[PDB]
């Protein structure tokens, strides 16, 4: 089949900053069959350029692309929040029909320092025998961040699990959840729960804790 | 309104022929797997009148022996609309 | 231009399943539908299209033998039929149709999960509001179900500013787990009403948890 090589496979772009991305093929086609296609985080893909340079319906100005041969290019000349998604070229000169890897734009912005929020177990939850405590990290950036446990003083491993949302296509943050999990008989027999956060926005790690059992 | 008679043929060239249609309105194109060609890498007729009130035209495209199946003539007129394989 | 799938499935393995696109805005017989696979975290792979006009089908050889594609008029829809399952198949399916690309119009995606595994529904957990700068955080932690997706909302989609709703994760149980949260300012404990709204087709689970903030 013909290979499509996208490079780079992933990308930070300033608010404002030209960026272009380039497609490469393993053989000569003809750009009247060379498509790229645009996928925000949580959507289906949606169809960005057609025939190489033509913007689909609905597709804003800055966008272009140019290419012939085994060499194709996207340009967006003015970064935006809301650009940030995965784009994908496509060729329909041979089959089977085929798709590059596709390259990650993620956006760059000030410095911003998450929100830490923790999470008891509810009581609904203690009844069935488990035991989850949820910390968040809510709308930061970059998404560069070191979450640490601590039960009773004692540093966790192994009995957390991490989930990170996709940049934001508005305020361009991540924002994160880390879920430590007990069974209701060990999380009974400790007291102070404290999940540790830290990154670059804070000039020291921040800490939230409860005690189990008090107001 | 008289609905065109469509004749595609190979020669590779493929031509699709519409003939015999009123009124002169009419969308022809070439396809790749469905995807219209755009109107530049096509060959164009006019669309002429034929002596009996009725009207012609016809669209070519130059393509790879193989790549036959992959060809469809598609035609929209009067509100209706049909799509043509390459003869084999 | 629509085009709208069936629902997410879990199929057992060695199985088949047959995945609906319906097709409306345009003459359902005049232009192609195409057929995309996208592996979780993967691109796209293209699987194969049909042209309705005739019923004549081409497919990617990669797919040839596991694949078949149909159309029906009565419905204005396109299926593609996947045979002899296995965890491989298990991704996002998305129909498509051509015009000025191969893939000008996408639907929505369908989630196929292949597996032995039961279908079970979430249980649904407050993460309850207690004692960051005049912000309050509350959420909805949706433990413990087979297969992806589900869909939570809040306030009945009332509440959409600064929610977030994590990727799930597959716990060593081999079930899911997710929580979803919103940040709220902390005046708007005291009055305003907060409930997320948790579906997963699969299962035919809707729940709906008032989240109330801790009273002590």
């Amino acid at each position: 089949e013909i290979i499509l090589t996208q490079s780079p496979t992933t990308m930070a772009a300033s608010p404002g900053e030209k960026i272009t991305i380039t497609c490469s093929a393993s053989s000569s086609i003809s750009s009247h069959y060379l498509h790229w296609y645009q996928q925000k985080s949580g959507f289906s893909p949606k169809l960005l350029i057609y025939r190489t340079s033509n913007l689909a319906s609905g597709v804003p100005a800055r966008f272009s692309g140019s290419g012939s041969g085994t060499s194709y290019s996207l340009t967006i000349g003015t970064m935006e929040a809301e650009d940030v998604a995965t784009y994908y070229c496509q060729q329909g000169s041979s089959l089977p029909l085929t798709f590059g890897a596709g390259t990650k734009l993620e956006i760059k912005r000030t410095v911003a320092a998450p929100s830490v929020f923790i999470f008891p177990p509810s009581d609904e939850q203690l009844k069935s025998g488990t035991a989850s405590v949820v910390c968040l990290l809510n709308n930061f950036y970059p998404r560069e961040a070191k979450v640490q446990w601590k039960v009773d003083n004692a540093l966790q491993s192994g009995n957390s699990q991490e989930s990170v949302t996709e940049q934001d296509s508005k305020d361009s943050t991540y924002s994160l959840s880390s879920t430590l999990t007990l069974s209701k008989a060990d999380y009974e027999k400790h007291k102070v729960y404290a999940c540790e956060v830290t990154h670059q926005g804070l000039s020291s790690p921040v800490t939230k804790s409860f005690n189990r059992g008090e107001c | 309104t008289v609905p065109p008679m469509v004749n595609v043929t190979r020669s590779i060239t493929v031509t699709c022929r519409a003939s015999s249609f009123y009124p002169r309105n009419i969308i022809l194109t070439w396809r790749q797997d469905g995807v219209s060609l755009s109107h530049d890498t096509q060959q164009w007729g006019d669309v002429l009148p034929d002596g009996n009130g009725t009207y012609q035209t016809w669209v070519a495209t130059r393509i790879c022996r193989g790549e036959e199946q992959r060809f469809t003539c598609y035609m929209e007129h009067s509100g209706n609309h049909s799509t043509h394989p390459v003869p084999s | 231009i629509q085009l709208q799938q069936s629902g997410p499935e879990l199929v057992k393995p060695g199985a088949s399943v047959k995945v609906s696109c319906k097709a409306s805005g345009y003459a359902f017989t005049s232009q192609n539908i195409y057929w995309v696979k996208q592996s979780h975290g993967k691109s796209l792979e293209w699987i194969g299209y049909i042209e309705p006009y005739n019923v004549v089908p081409m497919y990617n050889p990669k797919f040839k033998g596991k694949a078949t594609l149909t159309v029906d008029k009565s419905s204005s829809s396109a299926y593609i039929h996947l045979n002899s399952l296995t965890s491989e198949d298990s991704a996002i399916y998305y129909c498509a149709r051509s015009g000025s690309s191969n893939f000008d119009y996408w639907g929505q995606g369908t989630t196929l999960t292949v597996s032995s595994a039961s279908t079970k529904g979430p249980s649904v957990f407050p993460l309850a509001p207690s004692s960051s700068g005049g912000t309050a955080a509350l959420g909805c932690l949706v433990k413990d179900y087979f297969p992806e997706p589900v869909t939570v909302s809040w306030n009945s989609g009332a509440l959409t500013s600064g929610v977030h709703t994590f990727p799930a994760v597959l716990q060593s149980s081999g079930l899911y787990s997710l929580s979803s949260v919103v940040t709220v300012p902390s005046s708007s404990l005291g009055t305003q009403t907060y409930i997320c709204n948790v579906n997963h087709k699969p299962s035919n689970t809707k729940v709906d948890k008032k989240v109330e903030p801790k009273s002590c």
